[PDB]
């Protein structure tokens, strides 16, 4: 069916391909409509023991708020890919164990820093084992033109390099990797 | 020549500030009103002004930054740097591979251009050939570790994990004492999966975490390949029991990094 992307998700998408250009990078969408958005990692992706334990805390920290694990995003590192690899779709194909409706999200990390008049992205369902793109009426938007605007300004002001994935919470477990800092607000 | 332009571009490069506005803006009003005036400095500002005008897309000014250089300093090293970060940014691939392939003619061991091959070939989706590229390398040149390094992470990438888990081994077997190796090899064992990958992946973490008690990864591994091995059929009583203490172990461990960690963060907001 249709899936309703928030601003908050699709900024934090975006601030983490932008914090590590070239990289592949990763994450996961939260609903109750993918309103929030964690970003998990922007190095060695294809290992599964940090990613296990990833799972684990954003499914309880969810859990508590009042939250399910919804979607998964990724860029490739190739540029002119945007098509999930054997990775994406077995972790995608996971979280639809626990979650039938989740949504795979490829980003086109090419295409942030002048943002493009659509979403650089393709929203991919499952559909029987295999994952097949969305029809594009039924991938919605909480404001396109205003995410847009407030991607490009927020890069314009280093914001990025104030975003958290997994990755950076490991190296230093103070690190929030909810955002709270979401001052996108 | 106005000091205020020529000391804050001196200050730039020797800080290797990211501010690519700035120094476009003050570097290209030095080159085009004081050139007569920066006598010794202007060759690097010549650099400087360039390497910003790639990331601020300003390939008019970059482009002549680097023809003015071409003609300075023909045949250079640090020209073909430009050129080929030129050729990156513009993403022309191809013709940045045959650059940074003569630079290595020049120099096999050339850790900088190589470097940027990789990279290259990542854009590409090339990595099946830059794995190739490496274990040519790596056959004439087996003490270069940080190509060991590059070429663990590229299986990892295609999923190959006997063969990353392999050039770990060598990286381990020369520095015996480098936590990350230990806790990297243990990753990929654990990814292997399997009652034996797992019992080596814990013993590994184990060693990583002995190596530096502070690598919350390594802590992690340890609790999670601990687990595991405890629920898992086909291990002895013996061995299930063991893990399971190597597991509550880990989570106390984990339970108290956390409680440090929060409130270590809390006097951080208290300022």
């Amino acid at each position: 069916g249709e899936v309703e992307i928030s601003a908050l998700a699709y900024v934090k998408m975006c601030l983490h391909a932008a914090r590590y250009p070239h990289a592949a990078v990763n994450g996961l969408f939260l609903a109750p409509c993918l309103t929030d958005c964690v970003p998990l990692f922007h190095s060695h992706l294809a290992l599964s023991v940090m990613l296990e334990v990833a799972l684990n805390q954003v499914d309880v920290w969810g859990a508590q708020a009042g939250l399910v694990v919804a979607g998964y995003y990724h860029a490739n590192a190739a540029v002119n890919d945007q098509s999930p690899g054997p990775l994406a779709l077995k972790i995608a194909g996971r979280i639809a164990e626990f979650f039938p409706d989740a949504v795979l999200i490829m980003l086109d990390n090419q295409k942030l820093v002048p943002q493009p008049r659509v979403p650089p992205v393709i929203v991919l369902e499952n559909q029987g084992l295999r994952w097949v793109p969305k029809d594009k009426n039924l991938v919605m938007w909480r404001d396109w033109e205003e995410s847009r605007q407030m991607v490009g300004a927020l890069l314009e002001d280093r914001a990025h390099q104030h975003l958290v994935d997994f990755d950076c919470h490991l190296d230093d477990i103070r690190q929030d990797w909810t955002n709270q800092r979401l001052n996108t607000q | 020549t106005w000091e205020e332009m020529r000391d804050k571009m001196r200050k730039w490069r020797e800080e290797n500030s990211r501010n690519s506005e700035q120094i476009v803006e003050v570097g290209e009003e030095l080159i085009n009103e004081y050139a007569s005036k920066l006598g010794d400095d202007i060759w690097i500002i010549y650099e400087q002004v360039m390497i910003a005008a790639l990331d601020y897309g300003r390939d008019d000014l970059a482009l002549f930054c680097l023809q003015e250089l071409r003609r300075q300093f023909p045949g250079s090293h640090r020209v073909k740097r430009l050129t080929g970060m030129r050729f990156e940014a513009m993403e022309r691939y191809d013709d940045a591979i045959q650059l940074y392939d003569r630079i290595l003619q020049e120099d096999p061991t050339n850790t900088a251009a190589r470097k940027r091959k990789i990279a290259i070939r990542k854009a590409q989706g090339k990595n099946v050939e830059a794995i190739r590229e490496l274990n040519e390398y790596l056959e004439q040149f087996v003490g270069d570790q940080e190509a060991w390094h590059e070429l663990a992470e590229l299986y990892i990438n295609e999923h190959d994990y006997a063969k990353a888990a392999f050039c770990l081994e060598e990286l381990m077997m020369t520095n015996p004492h480098n936590h990350l190796y230990c806790q990297q090899y243990a990753e990929v064992k654990y990814t292997q999966g399997g009652l034996e990958n797992l019992e080596l992946s814990r013993k590994y973490f184990a060693q990583a975490l002995k190596l530096n008690n502070r690598n919350m990864r390594a802590l992690f591994g340890l609790y999670m390949s601990a687990s595991h091995i405890a629920s898992n059929p086909k291990a002895s009583a013996k061995t299930k029991k063991d893990n399971m203490k190597y597991a509550s172990w880990a989570a106390s461990q984990i339970n108290r990094a956390y409680q440090f960690a929060g409130r270590s963060a809390a006097a951080l907001e208290h300022h």
